[PDB]
């Protein structure tokens, strides 16, 4: 009631997050403006 | 009076060594304390 | 300071300026625009460039 | 040095600018054009001519 509290700066409590993997190894994107998508993967083994 | 002082220090911060690995129970000449002080600042929040 | 003139020039597309994170519109912020009680525009909210939209 | 002036021009085909070996958009290399944070272009991808297709 008559404490007269004073605040000083308060911690912030980060996260260690850092992906690699949405920086590295992921650099292409596209959208979907279908439902599905097609992935192709043709071996090539000529005699 | 006494007066408490309690900066909420999360007790993981203050590991004993307490065990059977406290620091003598290793080789000195095998051993690597790299591994140790890697996993205790693990838990740090904040570049040490 | 390779050059004498340091002023440059950036256009801004419509869309590129907008509320922050397509939230409600108050009466100082109306579509990214911050303006005043009487009306006159003060600050802008542009939104960096999209491309790609990921 | 046959020539006083060593300097000469070749136009090129867009279908000669694309990102190399069909990699996918990003936010800097873009149809192969690597560009900087402002977006000037900084440089070209560029392919020679795909014909004869061996």
């Amino acid at each position: 009631m008559y404490t007269t509290a004073q605040l000083l700066a308060a911690n912030e409590q980060k996260f260690k997050f850092d992906p690699l993997f949405l920086r590295l190894f992921f650099r292409e994107s596209y959208p979907f403006t279908t439902e599905k998508v097609y992935l192709s993967q043709i071996p090539g083994l000529v005699n | 009076d006494p007066v408490e002082v309690d900066m909420g220090r999360s007790e993981e911060n203050n590991i004993t060594q307490s065990g059977g690995t406290e620091w003598s129970k290793r080789d000195k000449s095998t051993y690597d304390p790299t591994d140790d002080i890697e996993a205790y600042a693990l838990n740090a929040s904040g570049v040490v | 300071s390779s050059r004498l003139f340091r002023t440059q020039f950036r256009m801004v597309s419509p869309k590129r300026i907008s509320n922050p994170n397509n939230t409600g519109d108050s009466r100082n912020c109306r579509a990214g625009v911050q303006i005043n009680d009487s009306g006159a525009a003060l600050g802008y909210y542009v939104s960096e460039d999209g491309y790609p939209g990921w």
